[PDB]
């Protein structure tokens, strides 16, 4: 039989992190506390007193899970990478709601000790163990404005008991019911930012006149965008896609913009769709995104052009 | 056709009707007469008391010393044969360069109007008493000139 | 779409029906219709021909006036005086002078203006 | 037949000898003024005058003579005649007869009843030149002049906090013909101007993006082009370079040669004429000689089949189907099509350099469907010698091959050899209209690389993407009485020992109609991003439904927790001189943020310059009014001007007079300015362009007597048309 | 038949040429339109100040052809404030028959032609005649003209009727001449004259006392 009893910790931590700008990432320590903890999910189908007179092997094995994504007050996702392992064993990197920290240090000890084996959740009990500390950097999103900050991420850090009845039973908890918990843990750290590197335009609309399709051919459709920023980094450009492309044209990322009709879509010039730029010094850098609208394989098909081109800046 | 008025039209456009002519029983004896063959011209779209207003015809020739009136003949027989051209009456004689008299003759058959023309042949007096008129093939030509308004 | 395209007009050329000189009375049972084809550069048909222009009296509806009175200028589609027109590929009309009643007529050399209004899809 | 000689029209002699030509066409001298027409079609309008004279100078014992127009140089300089490969037509003075006889196969039949003179000759040494596409024989060339074509913009931004500032997005292109070569110069890259407030930017942007230097050479043709330009996607990736590139076009060919088309065999024995229609439409109908007759007219925009029948004097026919490639790179065989391009290779920078640069590209085609191609890089340190060929095999499809070795030396101790195939497969129009219009077969090694690692740092921390083996599959298919055109693609990127991604696609394109006017086209799609994990999918739908003077369309995505939506309702109006849209719109930021935005646009092309103003938004409700600006002007030429409509700094004719006020011009309505000059930019490139005046819209002080006429641009140069 | 287009011949002279379209309507037999040139006295001319294109030209049948005309200085030399009246000729002349005593049978129409100056050129829609004076004469009626163009009156009348109707003799008349035509005496006269293109309208007069002028 395999019973499973959770019971989440309790503490909440302050930290100031002072002045930042969006490319630099400012890193933050994850102290672990040992502090008090709260019982939050107990089933029962076993035993539920025992006086210590059989023998009775333990297991352990933690789960601190916080999202990459988090919503904020405005509306923008943050996202947050794992910048190192340590001495870590990864596992289940396929997620996007949840990473998940288990670790496994203690085998094989058969007790003697009286307890209660399954818990009713209304208990706070005395908590001392020692480990390693983890270390946390944050990105920075493409779109933030300026101003003080107060954002909160969830995150459950708890640590549960497993008791089994047979030697080499390795069991692991389904992901289905452990995202189910409630939101016990806070964190009260603040964000100052006088704004850094940001798009003027934020619109990326391609409108013109009326000709005749005879003359629709080799066409020239450009608006260009301004990027400034006071910090000498690596900036890297890519464009996402949201239509789908008609007829394939091979390695050029085209912008479909409906009914058969896409458009090649070169920023500066060289037909690549993303590109390479450094910093050098205080100034700017621009980004001239011009379409070509040649998608005709001899067929005229009459349709209102009302497509997209969402943007966004993924940092290194 | 209503376009272009008093014109000759496709179905009239070749007359030729060939004289049945010997010298010594029609130009040996003194009355020089053979017998008299009728021409059928037909004019559409002219009308019969406008026609003065609208289109005169006139024949043109070259005039000959000897017998005023007539057309030219070639060919062996230059000067001594004449070719006298016939009225819509039958009687009177029309002069090269003359002008025709607009009424009488005509008829007036359906929207077009028809105008009995004559042709016939007629000997020099002075060849008639002297007898020079030799047998052969003669040639003539005639032109005929519709002076419109 | 956004652009509202014209195909083509006999590509680029002024469109003219010589008729040579001929007066405009005339019987109205068989003319001087001289056949013009004018043909249409397509791109790649959807496409209808309207045409238009001031008219006369009566009941009539497939004649377009002159500058001048008692003449016009008649209309219709094909080789064949049978089907007329309501007032890659081609497209023929022939015009020709039709006229329906006598009288006086002041004028006989003439000019005309034909506007043809192509709405595409 | 004979004729009757005595009936005396004139009594003095006229002395023409008015009796021998009873049973030649001899029209005796005078002048006309009928026009010229080659093989059916026409070159110039009925105002030329060629005289004719009759030959005296041939001594005979016949004495007859046959009138022939005595042609004068200048026409002939325009009638599409070749003057280097027959020296025939450049020895006779302009008083004598320029004799026909001595080219093979040429009848003339000059009739100047009806005006037209026909005149027919062989197929291999001439110019066709029908309504479009004048022959390169005859050049006005562009006048010395200055050019600039302009695109403003500029807003306003209102934001929840902070403060506010604008931005004033001036580019600008600048080119200067002198004669041939035209410089084709960027002065402006893009700008900014802000306000003032407690929080400035104030960020002054600069850079210059391509500077080139570029003519047309008709004889060899080709286009030489010296300076920053751009390399097509064939075999390598691109990259801008800097110096010569001698890139053959596909502007400067007819358009009814325009494209790819496999050539049709057979033998003949009388002239015949082929007349062929696909589904409906005829195109060709011309009559072709006896023997092995191959006609290289048109290889026109037509993907497949077409029934071959030969009608010859009597009447039999034979019918025989050819099949079609439709492969992206294939050529005309018997024609040659090359990239050489040498210089210097550029950065990132504008003042960033590299090493030589020369690299060879060209394309050959034999006969029978039979074609070769191939890439020759020869530099100090970097070897990549190409070579392929090309097979049509008719019913399974159609293959190609590139065998490919490409040998370099790094600085650095790396000795790099690498081995690339690539296959490409196509299919014909079946019963069910199923077309796999391109599917790649590109396999590249463990060792393969690419130019772009040297110019960098020497860590990289990326090798490739497109590493392994790829099929790419583009069916499409089109079933009647739906007329639907629906298309699935499959993509596959690899990667090394770690998870593949698998790219895969389905969209559909139906058309139908509920209580409405016809021409609704309404679309749906499903995209797909494969991995073990997180199944990313993605799907849009779009209805377009017109009322003439409006179309309501909602142009919704959905791909991970992110739903659109729109409320537009604007179209085009009766005459044309404004046009506007409107939309509406709602986002959702998938932690429950979701609230409404606002985009507008609002135009109106004026004939001095066309402009528009604009309202936009985003996701927490902003406003951003802003106004925009474009067109162009030509200043210093003979005379300034300015213009709305270019698709580069080029292309486009300007129409002089003086003393006029303004006339508006068709095709772009542009009317003229106040010292009376306009200028119509947005035309096409290598066709015979023709502009005449609007009887309808014109005011009671001017008087235009000729309308049609003439002009030759290739790409970039500007005409001369005064009319009186 | 030598078809001839319009009823009249109209050149200008500021152009310097214009042509006429001929077209035979025969079906068989192939005939040839000559060309030649007399002026106003009747004598042939060759020469002068009208210069013919196709003296002597053939055309087969069903099919049409043309007539051009064109200038010689001589044109130049003349008055040009008023017209002047010279002529062009065109017969049709059949095959010959081999037989004897053939008559051969060859027809011309014969339409003038008016020279219209520059300097004195009208428009399309010009009714040049609304300024004619008519005066009253015993016994008949004299044709008087202020205008520098020609007039030849066949019909005065007292309705449209017996104006067309009616018997009346052709005459022609030179600019700025008068000559006296017998005619019966009229309250109201409507006038016939010959336009342009052979159009065929009628004009109303009123009468004050002797001398009338156009209503």
């Amino acid at each position: 039989w395999n019973n499973i009893v959770f019971y989440s910790l309790g503490d909440v931590n302050s930290y100031q992190g002072g002045n930042v700008v969006i490319t630099q990432r400012p890193q933050f320590i994850t102290s672990w506390r040992p502090g008090i903890a709260t019982v939050t999910w107990n089933q029962c189908n076993g035993p539920g007193f025992a006086d210590g007179f059989w023998a009775y092997y333990r297991e352990y094995i933690a789960w601190v899970v916080f999202p990459k994504k988090v919503m904020t007050q405005n509306g923008y996702p943050l996202f947050i990478e794992v910048h190192n392992k340590g001495s870590w064993s990864e596992e289940n990197t396929g997620d996007n709601d949840s990473y998940f920290f288990l670790k496994g240090y203690k085998w094989d000890e058969r007790a003697f000790d009286a307890g209660n084996l399954c818990q009713k959740p209304g208990e706070t009990t005395r908590l001392t163990e020692k480990f390693d500390d983890i270390i946390f950097k944050v990105a920075l999103p493409a779109d933030l404005p300026l101003g003080d900050y107060s954002v909160k991420i969830p995150y459950t850090s708890g640590m549960q008991r497993h008791f089994a009845s047979y030697l080499g039973a390795r069991f692991k908890i389904p992901y289905n019911v452990a995202k189910t918990l409630p939101r016990e843990n806070e964190m009260l750290f603040l964000f100052k930012n006088i704004g850094g590197c940001r798009p003027s335009a934020q619109s990326l609309e391609i409108k013109h006149g009326d000709l005749s399709i005879n003359s629709a051919n080799n066409h020239y459709a450009a608006q260009t965008l301004s990027v400034s920023c006071d910090v000498p980094a690596n900036i890297r450009f890519m464009l996402l896609r949201n239509t789908t492309p008609t007829y394939s044209h091979g390695k050029k990322f085209s912008v479909g913009l409906g009914h058969g009709w896409d458009s090649i879509v070169s920023v500066n010039g060289v037909d690549t769709g993303e590109t390479t730029m450094r910093w050098y010094k205080a100034g700017t850098q621009n980004l001239t995104i011009g379409s070509r609208l040649y998608g005709e394989s001899s067929k005229i098909q009459p349709g209102v052009l009302s497509g997209s081109a969402t943007l966004l800046m993924i940092l290194p | 056709l209503l376009d272009r008025p008093c014109h000759v039209s496709g179905d009239s456009l070749n007359k030729h009707v060939v004289f049945k002519t010997r010298a010594s029983r029609d130009f040996w004896y003194p009355p020089g007469r053979s017998p008299t063959e009728s021409f059928v011209i037909r004019l559409e779209n002219c009308h019969a008391t406008a026609v003065g207003k609208i289109v005169t015809l006139t024949f043109k020739g070259t005039e000959e010393a000897a017998l005023p009136g007539h057309l030219k003949v070639t060919g062996v027989n230059a000067g001594r044969l004449g070719i006298a051209l016939l009225d819509t009456d039958g009687s009177s004689l029309l002069k090269p360069g003359t002008s025709h008299n607009k009424g009488q003759g005509e008829k007036v058959t359906g929207n077009s109007l028809e105008l009995p023309f004559g042709a016939y042949v007629v000997a020099t007096p002075e060849a008639l008493r002297t007898k020079s008129v030799v047998p052969g093939d003669y040639e003539a030509t005639a032109t005929f000139e519709l002076t419109y308004r | 779409h956004v652009y509202i395209p014209p195909c083509t007009i006999n590509n680029g050329q002024n469109i003219v029906v010589d008729f040579g000189n001929i007066n405009p009375e005339h019987v109205d049972n068989s003319r001087g219709e001289v056949t013009k084809t004018i043909s249409i550069s397509c791109p790649y048909g959807s496409l209808w021909i309207k045409v238009t222009g001031n008219t006369m009296g009566g009941g009539q509806n497939n004649v377009l006036a002159t500058n001048i009175t008692h003449f016009g200028i008649a209309l219709y589609q094909g080789k064949g005086m049978s089907t007329p027109l309501t007032l890659r590929s081609t497209f023929t009309f022939t015009s020709v002078p039709f006229r329906n009643g006598s009288g006086i007529l002041n004028g006989g050399d003439f000019r005309t203006t034909a506007s043809m209004s192509m709405i595409y899809n | 037949v004979e004729f009757n000689t005595d009936v005396l029209d004139a009594a003095d002699k006229k002395n023409i000898d008015f009796t021998r030509f009873s049973e030649a066409g001899y029209v005796l001298p005078g002048q006309y003024l009928l026009d010229v027409i080659v093989n059916g079609q026409s070159i110039s309008p009925a105002s030329l005058q060629i005289s004719f004279v009759e030959p005296q100078s041939s001594g005979d014992k016949a004495e007859k003579k046959l009138p022939q127009a005595c042609l004068t140089s200048d026409m002939v300089r325009l009638m599409g005649l070749t003057a280097e490969s027959l020296d025939k037509v450049v020895y006779w003075h302009d008083g004598q007869c320029a004799d026909f006889h001595g080219l093979p196969g040429v009848d003339i039949r000059p009739d100047t009843g009806a005006g037209v003179l026909r005149i027919n000759m062989p197929q291999a040494r001439l110019e066709y030149s029908d309504a479009t596409w004048l022959p390169p024989s005859r050049w006005d060339d562009g006048i010395p002049g200055l050019m600039l074509d302009y695109n403003l913009n500029g807003t306003v931004s209102r934001n929840y906090q902070g403060g506010d500032s604008h931005q004033f997005s001036y580019n600008g292109t600048v080119g200067g013909n002198l004669g041939p070569w035209r410089l084709r110069a960027d002065y402006q890259g893009s700008q900014e101007q802000s306000r003032y407030n407690g929080e400035k930017t104030t960020n002054r942007n600069f850079t210059w993006s391509r500077f080139y230097l570029f003519r047309a050479i008709p004889r060899w043709r080709a286009n030489l082009t010296l300076g920053e330009n751009n390399i097509n996607s064939d075999i390598f990736r691109s990259w801008s370079y800097t110096g010569a590139s001698l890139e053959s076009d596909d502007r400067m060919l007819p358009p009814r040669l325009r494209g790819y088309a496999p050539q049709i065999t057979g033998i003949a024995e009388t002239n015949a004429r082929v007349v062929v229609s696909q589904q409906g439409r005829v195109l060709y109908d011309s009559m072709v000689p006896a023997g092995p007759f191959s006609i290289q007219d048109l290889d026109s925009s037509v993907r497949g089949r077409l029934d071959v029948e030969v009608i010859e004097q009597n009447g039999r026919k034979k019918t025989f189907q050819v099949d079609t490639a439709s492969v992206p790179y294939l050529t005309r065989p018997g024609q040659v099509r090359y990239k050489l391009v040498s210089g210097r290779s550029r950065g990132y920078g504008h003042e960033t350099e590299g090493p030589v640069f020369a690299t060879g590209e060209a394309s050959w085609g034999l006969s029978n469907q039979w074609s070769l191609y191939g890439g020759a890089v020869l530099a100090g340190d970097y070897n990549a010698l190409a070579a392929g060929a090309g097979w049509d095999l008719g019913v399974p499809g159609t293959l190609s091959a590139d065998i490919t070795q490409s040998v370099a030396r790094i600085e650095g101790e790396r000795t790099f050899q690498g081995k690339s195939w690539r296959l490409s497969y196509s299919k014909r129009f079946d019963n069910a209209d199923a077309d796999i219009t391109f599917a790649g077969y590109r396999f590249s090694e463990r060792n393969y690389m690419t130019m772009e690692q040297y110019l960098n740092a020497r860590y990289r921390n990326d090798y490739s993407s497109r590493e392994k083996e790829m099929y790419t599959v583009t069916l499409n298919k089109n079933v009647a009485d739906w007329n639907t055109s629906f298309n699935l693609q499959y993509s596959r990127q690899t990667y090394w020992d770690i998870r593949k991604t698998d790219y895969y696609t389905v969209s559909v394109n139906r058309y139908f109609n509920v209580f409405g006017l016809q021409g609704v086209a309404v679309g749906l799609s499903a995209s797909r991003s494969k991995y073990l994990g997180r199944d990313n999918d993605s799907a849009y739908l779009r209805i377009s439904v017109p009322l003439g003077t409006g179309t309501a369309s909602y142009s919704g995505s959905m791909s991970n927790d992110r739903y659109v939506n729109m409320a537009g309702y604007t179209d085009t109006f009766n005459d044309g001189l404004d046009s506007y849209s409107l939309n509406a719109g709602l986002n959702s930021g998938g932690g429950l943020t979701s609230q409404r935005q606002i985009n507008a646009y609002y135009s109106h092309r004026s004939p001095l310059a066309n402009l528009s103003a604009n309202i936009a938004s985003l996701q927490k409700g902003y406003t951003s009014f802003g106004v925009s600006a474009s067109g162009g002007a030509t200043i210093t030429g003979k005379d300034a001007a300015l213009h709305a409509g270019g698709m580069s700094g080029g292309t486009r004719l300007l129409v002089d007079t003086d003393g006029v006020g303004g006339v508006p011009v068709d095709g772009g309505q542009v009317v003229t300015n106040r010292w009376g000059t306009g200028v119509v930019t947005d035309i096409s490139s290598y066709y015979r362009n023709t502009t005449s005046v609007d009887l309808k819209r014109l005011p009671d002080d001017v008087e235009a007597t000729r309308s049609v006429v003439e002009s030759a641009l290739t790409e970039g140069a500007i005409g001369y048309r005064k009319f009186s | 038949a030598v078809s001839l287009d319009r009823t009249r011949a109209v050149f200008d002279g500021s152009e310097k040429s214009m042509t006429l379209d001929i077209s035979n309507d025969n079906k068989q037999l192939p005939y040839l339109a000559q060309a030649w040139i007399e002026n106003e006295n009747q004598e042939k001319i060759i020469t002068g100040p009208v210069i013919a294109t196709p003296p002597v030209q053939r055309l087969e049948p069903g099919a049409k052809s043309m007539v051009r005309l064109s200038t010689t200085p001589d044109i130049s030399k003349l008055p040009q404030d008023r017209e002047s009246l010279f002529y062009f000729n065109l017969r049709e002349i059949p095959p010959r028959s081999e037989k004897a005593n053939v008559l051969q049978i060859a027809l011309q129409t014969k339409i003038k032609l008016f020279y219209r100056p520059a300097a004195i050129k009208t428009r399309p829609n010009e009714v040049w005649q609304d300024q004619l004076i008519l005066n009253k004469v015993s016994g008949g009626y004299r044709i008087e003209n202020p205008t520098p163009y020609y007039v030849t009156v066949i019909g005065l009348g007292g309705s449209e009727k017996q104006a067309e109707e009616g018997e009346f003799e052709t005459v022609m008349l030179s600019p700025r001449s008068e000559q006296t035509v017998k005619s019966a005496n009229y309250n109201t006269p409507y006038l016939s004259y010959i336009n342009d293109y052979g159009g065929r309208p009628v004009l109303s007069f009123i009468c004050n006392g002797s001398r009338c002028s156009v209503k």
